[PDB]
């Protein structure tokens, strides 16, 4: 179940419980410090649950909570856009669109079974994002990768960009 | 070892283990 934002965040449903600035959020179904305009009462099916981040009002700036700080009512929250640029760290996360290995071989689709038998079945690891055949890192491996369509190369890693040019 | 991890862990190892054995 999806842990990153697309567009203004309507369908966001990760579990970020704090504004862009540290402050832990107010549960949506509470009244102190503030009194909110979207109660799981009023806008029921709008993922208004827990204290997690949400965009009920269809805000331009996206997902946002009310802060437990009486002093600033509500504020926005941080939340990686989807798609992906460059891997963060070793990118246990990577949700990007790259399909050609280091060697430079186009990846074999996760869905597929050729030219290689493999148990990385997306069915089996739904949250794991085995889209088409985008390079990935399910298993705490060095850096994402795939099973390559060169029948003699099972798999190998790809050359994903580090955003900030073990981990820090 | 149930869950993913146990599982992935294993896959990975299996891979790792197999490259291991081709470079040889």
């Amino acid at each position: 179940l999806s842990e990153c934002k697309t567009g203004n965040g309507k369908n966001y449903r990760g579990t970020m419980s704090k504004t862009k600035n540290g402050i832990t959020c107010q549960k949506w179904s509470s009244t102190s410090p503030h009194r909110p305009r979207f109660s799981p009462a009023t806008h029921p099916s709008e993922g208004l649950e827990e204290n997690y981040c949400r965009n009920p009002d269809n805000d331009p700036q996206g997902p946002w909570c009310y802060t437990t700080d009486p002093e600033k009512r509500y504020d926005y929250c941080d939340i990686l856009e989807c798609e992906e640029e460059c891997m963060h760290c070793s990118g246990e996360n990577y949700d990007g669109k790259i399909s050609k290995t280091m060697s430079g071989l186009e990846c074999q689709a996760w869905d597929s079974q050729s030219p290689h038998a493999h148990g990385y079945i997306p069915s089996k690891f739904p949250n794991k994002n085995l889209k088409k055949n985008y390079c990935r890192n399910p298993d705490r491996e060095l850096r994402p990768w795939c099973f390559t369509t060169d029948p003699n190369k099972r798999w190998e890693l790809c050359d994903i960009p580090r955003c900030t040019t073990p981990c820090k | 070892k149930l869950t993913a991890d146990a599982e992935l862990q294993r896959l990975k190892n299996e891979r790792h283990e197999e490259a291991e054995l081709e470079r040889l």
